């Protein structure tokens, strides 16, 4: 009798430990997912802000040729 | 002059909200899973 | 007699995963609030970013047709 | 005129997929360990 | 022979959830240290950007300034 | 000419080193709940 009841208890234990792990492995990749798109996202602004600094690098030193050219 | 756009690159969000809560519940419900002989 | 340690070792065990769940939740939770943080922190650095790189392409679009009215 | 490089600014991602799989590996292995009297 | 069985059972599950104990704080440390190193990132990127855009402003001030001297 | 500012665009850090550190020491603790009839 009590040892029915030990193994009824062990295995509802088990039986919400497998669903916690689940849950557990469910939030990693959520949070996996959700940090690796932040970071691909991060790095392709980086990428096009690189792009759009050299521009308007080019853009400014062409101004300011022709300041000088002007003056 | 026409800089790049950049208005696409969005930033997801995690919604872990339904597991956290599935957790603390399991912390809880493991108590009716003591054994009291 | 080893009902009682069976018992008594179960229960010990339960205690020590709730604790780790109550854990990984507080972990998961605090994981959730930066990932969140930092994306809003992303999003909204891309759109001062967006603002301030139509104003600078005004801004250079101006010094262009000046440029152009005086050579 | 010479404006600073970014271009060294990198994000690192994470690869926790082993550590998931083992999860889900373990959460289905709880039933080999289930009390059958 | 019974209570063996339960001592087994009991001993494998509990040698298990170490093992994912184990992972799961394996994971959390992989995503902290991954989270803490985008958050550097994003904030020495957010640095040089005010870096830029003040050298950007100064430049563009000096041209402005220039046009009207011009003009 | 008045670029907006982004100084206060600040990115949190994470300090969940307790939990992993407790979940460790659980994990060898929970060789102290074995069974040994």
């Amino acid at each position: 009798e009590n040892q029915k009841l030990i193994a009824n208890q062990f295995n509802s234990a088990i039986g919400k430990i497998q669903d916690s792990l689940s849950f557990t492995a469910s939030a990693l990749g959520k949070l996996q997912d959700v940090v690796n798109q932040n970071a691909q996202a991060l790095n392709t602004l980086v990428k096009q802000l690189s792009s759009n600094f050299g521009a308007i690098s080019s853009v400014l030193n062409d101004i300011l040729s022709r300041l000088d050219k002007v003056e | 002059v026409d800089l790049g756009d950049i208005s696409g690159i969005n930033a997801s969000v995690v919604n872990i909200q339904k597991e956290i809560d599935r957790l603390n519940e399991v912390a809880k419900n493991l108590n009716e899973s003591l054994i009291d002989l």
